[PDB]
């Protein structure tokens, strides 16, 4: 019945180039996407509680 | 149909 739940740091990377702080701000959470997209959804998290 | 992967990005419609 218990519900462990499972937090880890993790250093993020950007691409050189981009500029504008409206897009910088969006590829900091694309890079919160991308961590997702191949640890969270295949082990259990939902989209709906994304940290960060 | 497969059950358990959401490519998570709208892709419709």
């Amino acid at each position: 019945n218990q519900v462990e739940l499972k937090y880890e740091w993790v250093e993020f990377t950007l691409p050189e180039g981009n500029y504008s702080e409206t897009m910088t701000i969006d590829l900091m959470n694309n890079a919160i996407v991308e961590h997702y997209l191949k640890v969270g959804r295949q082990n259990g998290v939902l989209e709906s509680d994304i940290g960060v | 149909s497969e059950d358990t992967f959401n490519p998570v990005y709208p892709y419709d419609t």
